[PDB]
Formats: C-alpha cells, structure tokens, sequence
C-alpha cells in the first residue's frame, strides 16, 4: 500500500502540507 | 532573371515538436497546439528527370515540411501572400554558404531556381544571414504563424528510401522566431529528390516527457 | 546584481519575479529552455541570464505555529511549536529577527 512534508523536510508554494500521526506504525505493531 | 504528382501517403507519428521553452522532467504533458495529426495524409512531391514539382501550395496558418535527400534538390521556401512585389513576402534558403532571410516586394521568378529566386526587392523590412557553413537525409520542419512571426522548427535524420516517407516519429526542435509581421497564406518550395507537405491542426496529445525532458 | 545564494531572497530574472532561496542544480535544460516547472503548475528552475547556470527556487519556510500550555488558572507558561521547521532555521531567525 503535492505537499509540504518531512521525514530532511520540504514545503511547496500550494500552502498544502501533511500532518503525523500520534501513533507511529512501530508502536501500532506493540499494540497487535 | 527567370527561366520558365500529389502522391498520398501516411503521416505515421511524425510532426511532434516542443510547444515551448519549459523544461520538464518525468512527467506527462497533455495540451493543445497545432500539430501534425497521426496518420494524416501527407502530400508527396518530387524531382525526377524533366519533372520538378515547385507549384505554389497554401499554407493555412501553419504547415508540415519533410525531404529525401541525396545532393541537396531543396534549397528553401517562399511564403507570402500575393507572391510578387505587390507586397511584402519572406524567402528562405540555403545560400550554400549561409541561411540567408529577406522581407521584402520581390520580383519573384515564375520558375525559381546562380540564384534564381527573384529579380528585385523593395521595401524590405526585414534581413538576416547565419554563420557560415561549407535517400540518405531526411530534413523536417514546421511552419507556424503567430501574432506576427513565423515560427519555425528543425529536426532530421538518417534514412535508407527511394519513394516513401518511412514510418516513425521524432520530436523538432525550434530554430526561428522571425518577426515578420507580413501575410502568410501561400508560399513555395525552392529547388536547385522528394518532399512532402502536411497541414498542422489545433489538436489535443498527451506527450511523454523523461527523465531529461525529452519527449520520447 | 550578484546572486544571492542559499537563503531567502526577494528575485527578480529577466521574465520571472518572485521570493524564495536560490539553489545550484543539475536540470538537463536544453539549449533552447529558459525555465523549468514541477509536476504542478509552478516554477521549478531558471537559467541566470548573464552565466547561464541553472538554479532551483525553494519556497520560504513557513506553516502553522501552535502553543503549548497548562491552564491559565494553573499557571502561566507556554511552549512553542514550529510545525514542519528544522530548529536550525527556527532559532537563527529568532536571533537574526
Ligand atoms: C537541519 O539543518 C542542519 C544543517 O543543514 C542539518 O544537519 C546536517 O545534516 C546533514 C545530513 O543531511 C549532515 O551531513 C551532510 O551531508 C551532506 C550530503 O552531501 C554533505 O555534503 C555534508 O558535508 C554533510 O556530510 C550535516 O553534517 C549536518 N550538519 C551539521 C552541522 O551537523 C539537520 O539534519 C537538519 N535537520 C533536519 C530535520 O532537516
Ligand atoms: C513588379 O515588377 C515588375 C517589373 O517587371 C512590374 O511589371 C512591369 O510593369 C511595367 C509598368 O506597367 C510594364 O511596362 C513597362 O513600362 C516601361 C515604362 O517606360 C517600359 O519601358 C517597359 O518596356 C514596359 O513597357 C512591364 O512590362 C512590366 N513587366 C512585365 C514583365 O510585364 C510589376 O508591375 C511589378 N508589380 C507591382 C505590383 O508593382
Ligand atoms: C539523459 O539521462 C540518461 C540517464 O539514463 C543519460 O544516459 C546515460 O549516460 C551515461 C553516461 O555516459 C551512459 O553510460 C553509463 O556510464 C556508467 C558509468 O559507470 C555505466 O555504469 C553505465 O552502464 C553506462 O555505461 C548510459 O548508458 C546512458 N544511458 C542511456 C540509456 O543512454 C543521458 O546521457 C542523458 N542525456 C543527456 C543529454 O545528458
Ligand atoms: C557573460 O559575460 C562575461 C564577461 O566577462 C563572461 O565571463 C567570462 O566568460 C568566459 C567564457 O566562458 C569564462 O571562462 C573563461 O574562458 C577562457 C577561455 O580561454 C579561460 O581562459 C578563462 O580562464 C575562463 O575559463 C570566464 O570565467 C568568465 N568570467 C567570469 C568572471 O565569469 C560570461 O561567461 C558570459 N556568460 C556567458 C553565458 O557567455
Ligand atoms: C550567399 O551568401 C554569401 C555569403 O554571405 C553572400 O555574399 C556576401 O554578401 C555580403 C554583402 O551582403 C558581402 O559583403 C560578402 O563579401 C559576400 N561574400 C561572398 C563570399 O560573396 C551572397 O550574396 C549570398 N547570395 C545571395 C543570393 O544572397
Ligand atoms: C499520381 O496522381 C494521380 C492523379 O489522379 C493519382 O491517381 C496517382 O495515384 C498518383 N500516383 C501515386 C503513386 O499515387
Ligand atoms: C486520405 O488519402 C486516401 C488515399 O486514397 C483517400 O482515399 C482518403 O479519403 C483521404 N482522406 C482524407 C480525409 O482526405
Ligand atoms: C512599403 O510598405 C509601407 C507599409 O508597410 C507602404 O506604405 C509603402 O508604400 C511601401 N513602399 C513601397 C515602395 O511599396
Ligand atoms: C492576408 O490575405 C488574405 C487574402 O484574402 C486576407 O483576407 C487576410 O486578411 C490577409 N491578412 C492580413 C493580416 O492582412
Ligand atoms: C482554579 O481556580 C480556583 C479558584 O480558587 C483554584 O482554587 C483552583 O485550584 C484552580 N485550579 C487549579 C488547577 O489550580
């Protein structure tokens, strides 16, 4: 299984960006 | 001085250009220009033995131009309006050792082909000579009028043909943007081989750019 | 003027304006592109009029602020978050203001 993000960081000029999530995958995993 | 057969064929993929000066990357491009369509029919023309087809052809905002060569028959075009020194027109040639452009009223030879185009010119508006310079080739071109300018485009290749217009496609590149501001709705095609005429139309593609924005 | 580089700046080239940080690269232009644009529509690229080296336009940093705080009727203090910034940035325009 654009926008601004970062994993380094980098924006664009449409003002749109992405948020994170609270729960990592990492941590998604602990709980399962 | 002056001195005085419609073959159809397919356009195959051939007539792809860059429509503008942007760089692109990876990438696919949908727009709308005027273009050669795919698998238009293309107009044949020829010089063979006492046959020479130099007949005035219209150039309805915009044409396609291809040749097969092997001694350099074509020389050059002359597009216009009225043909003659009632008004303005533009010739373009190969002078052998330089391009040579000229706007001008020519006196044009009925026949034209020592350079034989025309007898005189007045009132030119516009000159210019390139640098210097001293079937087995094909030469492609398109021709295109905008807000005063005729825009033209150049690409070529290696080929192995007697007749035809080998099926194919290839991408122009620009080379002029004269500022004519003269009435283009006829011209013609300047012999000293095979050409072939097309028509561009206002028609949607899709073109794929890679990686170093080439059209592929 | 000279090129300002690595930072931002207010740019004007000879077709294209605009604010941003002016960056070195390796865009295949072909000897007849002025310019270059990203997958939307928005320029990616320019060739310098008078060098003819190619340099990209990065955006100015910027994004949403957001504040950290207890209740008011707790106590009276606050953090401050930059959201998407690398703290490098953040805090050189904190002392360069
Ligand atoms: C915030 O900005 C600072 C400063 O630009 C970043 O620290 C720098 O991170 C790079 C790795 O991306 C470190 O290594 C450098 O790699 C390049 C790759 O070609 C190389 O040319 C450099 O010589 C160097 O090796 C660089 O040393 C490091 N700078 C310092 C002073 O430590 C930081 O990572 C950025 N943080 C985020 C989240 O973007
Ligand atoms: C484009 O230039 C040609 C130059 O040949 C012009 O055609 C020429 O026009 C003259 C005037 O009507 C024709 O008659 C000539 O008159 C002079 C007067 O002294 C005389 O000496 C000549 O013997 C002749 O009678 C001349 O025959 C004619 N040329 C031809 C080949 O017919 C033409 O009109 C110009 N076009 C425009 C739109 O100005
Ligand atoms: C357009 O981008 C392509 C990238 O695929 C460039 O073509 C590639 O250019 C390299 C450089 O000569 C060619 O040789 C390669 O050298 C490396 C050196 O270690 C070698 O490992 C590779 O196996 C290969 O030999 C590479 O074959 C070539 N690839 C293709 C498909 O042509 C291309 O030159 C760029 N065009 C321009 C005008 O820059
Ligand atoms: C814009 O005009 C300036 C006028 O100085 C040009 O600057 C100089 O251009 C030359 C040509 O590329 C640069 O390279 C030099 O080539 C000679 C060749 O023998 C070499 O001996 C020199 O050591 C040098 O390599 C020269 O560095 C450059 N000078 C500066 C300060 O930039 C500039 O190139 C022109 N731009 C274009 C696109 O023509
Ligand atoms: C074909 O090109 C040549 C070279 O550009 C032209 O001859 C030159 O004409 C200029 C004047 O415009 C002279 O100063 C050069 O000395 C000429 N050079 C040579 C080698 O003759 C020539 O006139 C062009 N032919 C046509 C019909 O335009
Ligand atoms: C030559 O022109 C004639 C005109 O009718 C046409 O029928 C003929 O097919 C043309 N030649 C070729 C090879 O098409
Ligand atoms: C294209 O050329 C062929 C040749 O025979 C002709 O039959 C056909 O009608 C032409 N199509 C158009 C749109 O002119
Ligand atoms: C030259 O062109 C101008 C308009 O562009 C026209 O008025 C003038 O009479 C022309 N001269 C000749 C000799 O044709
Ligand atoms: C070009 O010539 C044609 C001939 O009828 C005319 O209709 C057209 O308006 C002319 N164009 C210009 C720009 O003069
Ligand atoms: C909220 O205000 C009341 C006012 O007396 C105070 O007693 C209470 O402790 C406050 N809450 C907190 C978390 O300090």
């Amino acid at each position: 299984v654009q926008y601004g993000e970062c994993l380094i960081c980098a924006q664009k000029f449409n003002g749109l960006t992405v948020l994170p999530p609270l729960l990592t995958d990492d941590m998604i995993a602990a709980y399962t | 001085r002056c001195t005085t057969n419609y073959t159809q064929h397919t356009s195959s993929m051939r007539g792809v250009y860059y429509p503008d000066e942007i760089f692109r990357s990876d990438t696919l491009y949908l727009t709308q220009d005027l273009f050669l369509p795919f698998y238009s029919n293309v107009t044949g023309f020829h010089t063979i033995n006492h046959t020479f087809d130099n007949p005035v052809i219209p150039f309805k905002d915009g044409i396609y131009f291809a040749a097969t060569e092997k001694s350099n028959v074509v020389r050059g075009w002359v597009f216009g309006s009225t043909m003659n020194n009632k008004s303005q027109s533009v010739i373009i040639i190969n002078n052998s050792t330089n391009v040579v452009i000229r706007a001008c009223n020519f006196e044009l030879c009925d026949n034209p082909f020592h350079t034989m185009i025309f007898d005189n010119a007045f009132n030119c508006t516009f000159e210019y000579i390139s640098d210097a310079f001293s079937f087995k080739h094909l030469r492609e071109f398109v021709f295109k009028n905008k807000d005063g300018f005729l825009y033209v485009y150049k690409g070529y290749q290696p080929i192995d043909v007697v007749r035809d217009l080998p099926s194919g496609f290839n991408t122009l590149k620009p080379i002029f943007k004269l500022p004519l501001g003269i009435n283009i709705t006829n011209f013609r095609a300047i012999l000293t081989a095979a050409y072939f005429v097309g028509y561009l139309k206002p028609t949607t593609f899709m073109l794929k750019y890679d990686e170093n924005g080439t059209i592929t | 003027t000279d090129l300002i580089k690595n930072q931002c700046v207010n740019f004007n080239f000879n077709g294209l304006t605009g604010t941003g940080v002016l960056t070195p690269s390796s865009k295949r232009f072909q000897p007849f592109q002025q310019f270059g644009r990203d997958v939307s529509d928005f320029t990616d690229s320019v060739r310098d009029p008078k060098t003819s080296e190619i340099l990209d336009i990065s955006p100015c940093s910027f994004g949403g602020v957001s504040v950290i705080t207890p209740g008011t009727n707790a106590s009276s203090e606050v953090a401050v978050l930059y959201q998407d910034v690398n703290c490098t940035d953040v805090s050189t325009a904190i002392h360069a203001d």
